[PDB]
Order: C-alpha cells, then sequence, then structure tokens
C-alpha cells in the first residue's frame, strides 16, 4: 500500500485483506447473455 | 393531499379533479373564506401530484394567467411553487429522479407562460401586490426553463372567457378554378372515405343502416346525386374562402406533383412554410368548432367546454386531426398545382436555432429594456436638474425596471452562470453552452448596466444595491476571452470603454483624496466601481482570461488603475485610512489578473502578452505610451526593492501604524503577484521545455515566496498582542495562497516560536482566570471583563496565525508521517 501510512493507519483503519493467507477471490460482470427464469417480481413481465 | 403521490394509474380522474377545483376557485358568489379554502386545496394537491400530471392544468393556466386580473394572483403563487419544486424536471437533460423528464410540449407551455406574464407585466400599470406576486413566478419559470431550449413551433408573428373568432369565410367569393379544385378534392375525399368504409365492410346500398352495413351516398360521381355533392364540397369551399380571406393566393399556371382508389397523399413531401399554413388553417377550423360549442353553451345558459383552449396550446395528439386533414387539403392543392403564396409568412420564416434559443430571446429583451432605461434615466436627470416638481412620464417603466428586471437578472444569471461560461472545448455546466452571440449579448448587458449606473448611485437611491448586485452577478457570468478574441467591434469597444472609464474615475477619486461632483465621484467609486471592478478582476484571474482580455487599451487602463491606486495608498488621510482595505483588495485582484510582470520591467521583452510587444514602435505613438516599459508609471518599486523593504520593516519590528500602506496594499498585491508569476517563471513545471521555449519574463521563485511568507509571519508576530488589529484577518486571507510553496525550514524558523508564544500567552490567561475564580464577589466580578478581553485578543491572534499553519500542515503532513520529525512533534505538543 502506497498511502496507507499517510492516511488511515493512524486513523485506525485496517487493510481489507490484512490477515488473509490467500488472495481475495473476485467476481466480475460477464457480458455473455444467459437464459434465466423470469423473476416472480419482474416490474414489466409476468408469466401465468 | 399527500396520498395523491403516485396516482398515475388514475391520471384522468386526477386531472378532472384538478380542473374542477380550479374552476371552483374561479367562482362568483364565493366568500373570501371559501375562496381561501379552495385555493389552499389546490395548492396542497399541486404540491404532491407528479409534475407530468399537471400538464393540463398548466395548459389552462397558460391562457388564464397572462391576463393578470384579480383571479390571476393565486395561479401565480401556484406556478411559483410548482416550478421551484420541479425545476429539475424541466431544466436538467436527464430530468428529475424517479419523476421522468419534461416533454417538448410542456417546455413550450412553460415558455409561453413566461413570455405572456412578462409582456402583461411590462405593459401593466404599477401595482405593489401584483409585482410582488409576479416577480418570483417569473424567476421560477426562467430558472426551470433550459437556457438553450428551442421552440419547435417558433412564431415570429406572435399573433394575439375564451371567444373563438374564425375569419369570415362565407362572405369571401370562390374562384371558378378553385371550384374545379373543390370538385377534384371532393372526389379525392370521396375515394379516401370509400376506402375507409371498405375497411368498415360497408358498400353502396339503398339506404343507410348500421345493421345493413352499406352507405347509400357512396357511389360513382356520375350517378352521385348532385344535391349531395355540393354538400360534400361545402367544407372545402369554406376552407378555400377562408384562405382567400387571409389574402392567400393560388394560381394553377405552374404544375406540381364502389371501388375506392384514392391517390396516396403521404408520398408527396410538405414544405415547412406549407406546414405553418396548415397550422393556421387548422387553427381557424378549431376556432369555428369552438365557436359552435360556444353557441351551444350560450344556449344552455352557461358552462365551459374542456377543449375550448387555443389550438397552439393543444398538444400534438389533439391537434393531429385538424392538422393532418389541413395537410391533406393543402397537399391536394399541390397535386392540382395550387401552391399557396406566403408573403408576410415567408419573410417571417427565417432565423436559426441560436436566435430561437430562450436565453437569446431573454437577453434581447433585456437589452431593449436597457435602452429604455437609458432613455428614462436621462429624462430623470434632466428633471432633477430643472423643474424638480413634476410627474415623470416613465413611472411605469422605472418601476418595472427596478422591481422586475433587476431581481430577474440577478436570479437568472445566478442560476445559469455555468451555461454562459461553457465552451465547446470545455463544458462547465450539466449540459449545453452559450453561443458566441449569447456571450456577446451578456457582455453588452454588463457594459450597458455599468454605464447606466455610472455617477448615479444617489439617483438610483434604494435600488443602487440591487444594481450593484446585478453587476456583480453579470461580471461573474461574463466570458471575456471569447468576446475579446472573436466578437463584434461594438461589443469589444464597449468593454474597453468600461475599463477606460473605470480607470479615469479611479484616477479622479485618487487625486480628490490627495487634495457636488467630488461627492458624486467618491460615492459612486466606493459603492459600485471598486467592488464591481474587484469582482471582474477576480473572475478574470480565476478563469485565466488575463492573457486574452487585458491587452492593448485594456492593458493601458489597467496600468493606470493599478499605479494610481498604488500612488494613493501612500498618502495619510482619514478617508484614505478608511478606504485602504477596498483599494488593497482591488489591487490584489488586479495583480492576479495582469498578464505583464509590472514589478519586473527588465524582463518585459520576453513577454508576449505585453503592449510593447504586440504594438509596433510606430504604434504606441498615436497613443501616449512612453518609449520604455519602465516609464509606464515609475512610482511602483521593482520586486527586489519591494522585498527588501518588506524584510527591513519585518526585521526592524515596526508596528501597523508605522506602515499602514505596506500591510494594507503592498502585501496583498505581492501575495497575488508572486503565485501568478511563479508558474510562468523558472522552476515552474515545464510542459514546453522539450520544445523551443522563450526565456521566462519573470524571476519569481519558491525562494521569493518563502521569504514573503516568513516576513508576513514576522510582521504578525511583531504586532502580536496589541489592543486593536482588524487587518490581521485580511492579511491572513491574502497570504494563504503563498503557503503552498513554503520550505520545510519554516517550521523550525518561524512557526514553532510563534505558536510557542501563543501557547505561553494562553497559559498565562488561563492562570489568571483560575486566580479570578478563586477570588470572590467584586474581585471576581471585575477583572472577569479583563480576562475576557485578553482571551478576545488571543483569539484574534490565533485566527490570524492558524489558517497559515493549517495550509502548511496540510502541505507537509505526508513528509512528517513518512519520516518522524521532532519539530513536527513539538508543534503537535504546542
Amino acid at each position: 500500500l502506497r498511502f496507507f501510512a499517510i492516511c488511515g493507519l493512524q486513523e485506525g483503519f485496517e487493510p481489507f485483506a490484512i490477515n488473509m493467507q490467500r488472495p481475495v477471490t473476485t467476481w466480475f460482470s460477464k457480458s455473455l447473455p444467459q437464459f434465466e427464469p423470469v423473476p416472480l417480481e419482474h416490474p414489466h413481465y409476468e408469466v401465468a | 393531499a399527500p396520498l395523491f403521490a403516485g396516482t398515475e394509474h388514475r391520471a384522468i380522474m386526477v386531472d378532472s379533479m384538478l380542473h374542477t377545483v380550479y374552476r371552483l376557485s374561479r367562482g362568483r358568489s364565493l366568500t373570501k373564506a371559501q375562496r381561501d379554502v379552495i385555493e389552499d386545496c389546490l395548492m396542497a394537491l399541486c404540491r404532491y401530484i407528479r409534475p407530468s400530471m399537471l400538464q393540463h392544468l398548466l395548459r389552462r393556466l397558460v391562457f388564464d394567467v397572462p391576463i393578470l386580473n384579480e383571479f390571476a394572483k393565486m395561479p401565480l403563487k401556484l406556478l411559483t411553487n410548482h416550478y421551484e419544486r420541479c425545476w429539475k424536471y424541466y431544466c436538467l437533460p436527464t430530468g428529475w429522479a424517479n419523476f421522468g423528464v419534461t416533454s417538448e410540449e410542456e417546455l413550450h407551455l412553460t415558455r409561453k407562460l413566461f413570455w405572456g406574464i412578462f409582456d402583461s407585466l411590462a405593459h401593466k400599470k404599477y401595482d405593489q401586490e401584483l409585482y410582488r406576486i409576479a416577480m418570483p413566478c417569473l424567476c421560477a419559470i426562467a430558472g426551470a426553463l433550459p437556457p438553450d431550449y428551442v421552440d419547435a413551433s417558433y412564431s415570429s408573428k406572435t399573433e394575439k372567457n375564451f371567444d373563438p373568432r374564425p375569419v369570415e369565410t362565407l362572405n369571401v367569393i370562390i374562384p371558378e378554378k378553385l371550384d374545379s379544385f373543390i370538385n377534384k378534392f371532393a372526389e379525392y375525399t370521396h375515394e379516401k372515405w370509400a376506402f375507409d368504409k371498405i375497411q368498415n365492410n360497408w358498400s353502396y346500398g339503398e339506404n343507410i343502416d348500421e345493421e345493413l352495413k352499406t352507405h347509400p351516398m357512396l357511389r360513382p360521381y356520375k350517378t352521385f346525386s348532385e344535391k349531395d355533392k355540393e354538400i360534400y364540397r361545402w367544407p372545402i369551399k369554406e376552407s378555400l374562402k377562408a384562405m382567400i380571406a387571409w389574402e392567400w393566393t393560388v394560381e394553377k399556371a405552374r404544375e406540381g406533383e364502389y371501388n375506392p382508389q384514392p391517390p396516396d397523399l403521404s408520398v408527396v413531401t410538405l414544405s415547412r412554410e406549407l406546414q405553418a399554413m396548415a397550422e393556421q388553417l387548422a387553427e381557424n377550423y378549431h376556432n369555428t368548432w369552438g365557436r359552435k360549442k360556444k353557441q351551444e353553451l350560450e344556449a344552455k345558459g352557461g358552462g365551459s367546454h374542456p377543449l375550448l383552449v387555443p389550438y397552439d396550446t393543444l398538444t400534438a395528439k389533439e391537434k393531429a386531426r385538424d392538422r393532418e386533414k389541413a395537410q391533406e387539403l393543402l397537399k391536394f392543392l399541390q397535386m392540382n398545382g395550387y401552391a399557396v403564396t406566403r408573403g408576410l409568412k415567408d419573410m417571417e420564416l427565417d432565423t436559426s436555432s441560436i436566435e430561437k434559443r430562450f436565453a437569446f430571446g431573454f437577453l434581447q429583451q433585456l437589452l431593449r429594456w436597457m435602452d429604455i432605461s437609458q432613455e428614462f434615466i436621462a429624462h430623470l436627470e434632466a428633471v432633477v436638474s430643472s423643474g424638480r416638481v413634476e410627474k415623470s412620464p416613465h413611472e411605469q417603466e422605472i418601476k418595472f425596471f427596478a422591481k422586475i428586471l433587476l431581481p430577474l437578472i440577478n436570479q437568472y444569471f445566478t442560476n445559469h452562470c455555468l451555461y454562459f461560461l461553457s465552451t465547446p472545448a470545455k463544458v462547465l455546466g450539466s449540459g449545453g453552452h452559450a453561443s458566441n452571440k449569447e456571450k456577446e449579448m451578456i457582455t453588452s448587458l454588463f457594459c450597458k448596466l455599468a454605464a447606466l449606473v455610472r455617477h448615479r448611485v444617489s439617483l438610483f437611491g434604494t435600488d443602487a444595491p440591487a444594481v450593484v448586485n446585478c453587476l456583480h452577478i453579470l461580471a461573474r457570468s461574463l466570458d471575456a476571452r471569447t468576446v475579446m478574441k472573436s466578437g463584434p467591434e461594438i461589443v469589444k469597444a464597449g468593454l474597453r470603454s468600461f475599463f477606460e472609464s473605470a480607470s479615469e474615475d479611479i484616477e479622479k477619486m485618487v487625486e480628490n483624496l490627495r487634495l457636488k461632483g467630488v461627492g458624486q465621484n467618491l460615492t459612486y467609486t466606493t459603492v459600485a466601481l471598486l467592488p464591481v471592478l474587484t469582482t471582474l478582476f477576480q473572475h478574470i484571474a480565476q478563469h485565466q482570461f488575463g492573457d486574452d482580455v487585458i491587452l492593448d487599451d485594456v492593458q493601458v487602463s489597467c496600468y493606470r488603475t493599478l499605479c494610481s491606486i498604488y500612488s494613493l495608498g501612500t498618502t495619510r488621510n482619514p478617508y484614505v485610512e478608511k478606504l485602504r482595505p477596498a483599494l488593497g483588495e482591488c489591487l490584489a485582484r488586479l495583480a492576479a489578473a495582469m498578464p505583464v510582470a509590472f514589478l519586473e520591467p527588465e524582463l518585459n521583452e520576453y513577454n508576449a502578452c505585453s503592449v510593447y510587444t504586440t504594438k509596433s514602435p510606430r504604434e504606441r505613438a498615436i497613443l501616449g505610451l512612453p518609449n520604455s516599459v519602465e516609464e509606464m508609471c515609475p512610482d511602483i518599486p521593482v520586486l527586489e526593492r519591494l522585498m527588501a523593504e518588506i524584510g527591513g520593516l519585518a526585521e526592524s519590528g515596526a508596528r501597523y501604524t508605522e506602515m499602514p500602506h505596506v500591510i494594507e496594499i503592498t502585501l496583498p498585491m505581492l501575495c497575488s503577484y508572486l503565485p501568478r508569476w511563479w508558474e510562468r517563471g523558472p522552476e515552474a513545471p515545464p510542459p514546453a521545455l522539450p520544445a523551443g521555449a522563450p526565456p521566462p519574463c519573470t524571476a519569481v521563485t519558491s525562494d521569493h515566496l518563502n521569504s514573503l511568507l516568513g516576513n508576513i509571519l514576522r510582521i504578525i508576530v511583531n504586532n502580536l498582542g496589541i489592543d486593536e488589529a482588524s487587518w490581521m484577518k485580511r492579511l491572513a486571507v491574502f497570504a494563504q495562497p503563498i503557503v503552498s510553496r513554503a520550505r520545510p525550514e519554516l517550521l523550525r524558523s518561524h512557526f514553532i516560536p510563534t505558536i510557542g508564544r501563543l501557547r505561553k500567552r494562553a497559559g498565562k490567561v488561563v492562570a489568571e482566570e483560575e486566580q479570578l475564580r478563586l477570588e470572590a464577589k467584586a474581585e471576581a466580578e471585575e477583572g472577569e471583563l479583563l480576562v475576557r478581553d485578553e482571551f478576545s485578543v488571543l483569539c484574534r491572534d490565533l485566527y490570524a496565525l492558524y489558517p497559515l499553519l493549517i495550509r502548511y500542515v496540510d502541505n507537509n503532513r505526508a513528509h512528517w508521517l513518512t519520516e518522524p520529525n521532532p519539530n513536527a512533534e513539538e508543534l503537535f505538543r504546542m
């Protein structure tokens, strides 16, 4: 971390992954269209 | 009322309720309490109903309000609240969150409302309550409207208890060629209507009947009964007679492009002037149709039709029927070869989107009213000079100007400041940027208002503060760079004349102070010119317009102003003592805005933005400019001498009374000058060093800035603890900008001793307070005021010294945390 000491360390903030033995897993918004069930509360579409 | 939020599923019912309540409000035989209750109900409903659902009520108010009669007071308040609440729904391109965005029809209605109210108020006789109610409504509507909104159905002609009055068509005769066209159009309408009944599954029958499903009148023209045929034609004959009534001409000389076979009318194009013709003709049809309902209501004895509002007010869908079928008639005129003449309409059809912009129109009206104001101000001056006892013929215009335009200008150009400062390259506001014409017009407005108020503060009396505030706002909204670089010679000359007049007035004030025209000049200067000039210079410096605006004649006028102020500052008079703060602030802004290093004349040759470079030596001779820049006016010392004198005073430890000029004028000027030229001098972050770069025109450096900051701190420490020093806050505010270039050594050299002295003083005062509290009765009662005063002066000193310390700490904290610093720790302790 490049600016943790200047701001945050004295304020008492802790790095998010400070005591993790493995890197934090991440998810991303894939833009591959996929078929999913129509939500039961969809604002515009209703299936009977 | 709150439950009406989110009732869009019952929009028709809500609209009916709103119209009914409004109609009740406009009710005779209603007591004042009943009317108040109805008005409260209407305002409560409109406070919560969604803006999209109030479109029809707005449409009714567009017609009703501009009359500005007694009934128009409540609608004005309603519109004021509505537009203040929902300005985002109309102004922002995205619209109000979760409420959608306005429509073009709603914006058109809003513009119509604004201009109707504006014109009615302009032509109305003065009424205090009416003006008070109307001004906020105009301000709110203007704030809601987008500055660059362009009306799709713009009308240059701007023609014109609703009385639809169609033109007299029966009286007008019908030509025989137009009768031939009437027959052809009757046949075409027959064909189209026959296509329609074929859709309905109706055919030629013996008699009309819904169950039989056959229309007897539909049949071949040859077998078509003659009696029914002119009945079919009569609408067309009336239409053509109306066209002739409006002096519209058509000459078939040139040519242009049972079984239903109607030729398609959509393929053939339709011109824009032709479209306007169709709009007018459908307007006449709407007039006739509303007249029919008006006769029906008259027979009934009363009542109002829902669709009695004007055709232009009617939204697109309601217009659609008449508009389209008038399109059909005009189109068939075209295929028959009848292209109708425009005249007035075609020489009215002109202009561009820029000229159709709402801000453009508003500024044009403001300039016209500026001309009117000049006229009546000259007349008022004449009557004051002679014939003091009389009644002004321009009472209404004076009152309208003062009580409408000034608040309106102030509010409008406060709201839409960023739109006028935006440029295509850089957009400052949410969206849209003013055109060059709009920028030039706002510049002209500023210059005209300044010229109007010059030497007339007493004449304006109680409105002078309003005029000065408007000038402040206009200056802040001025985009001088574009106007000066590419603008009309008249606008540029207006701005140059403003600057020259300001310099002349300041010179007159300076010489008068050094030692009732004198009183007029003094009051005008100190009340309007110095504040407005300070604001203008600050705006120029903030937006970096100095290199583009202050050149040639403007540069000469700024030279005169700057060094006349500097020369004045040296004198010692009670009036000069009272005036020094304002003069110092003006000089600070001027030094920040000036594009020439006037304290370093020896390096002027390297300055591109200097008159001695832009104007050839043969030039500057028709002007009175001296041969060398050093002689522009020499009374101002050079930078080296100025810094030497400041340091000498600081070391000698002189008090404020021994150098009122320095602290009040010279130090702010240097604090504004040094940061400006540090960026353009050596040591600056070089963007063009790799490429060919001319030598810098200045020698300012972080060394100079640090020396000035040290001297300022030393001066404050010298004057620490005295009874009265009101200049400390001004000096701290002026010196704040230069702190960013302070060196690390300042902490130990200057800041630590000063804060140490302050801490020691605070300790002494708290010890005295403890002794006082230990004391009793009169001993504690008296001396409490003394320690109160000591704490007051201590707080003054702390507020003088702490903003600088805060900036220094902000700039140096990262280094201190990265590397532990005992001096920083000691400062923390103190």
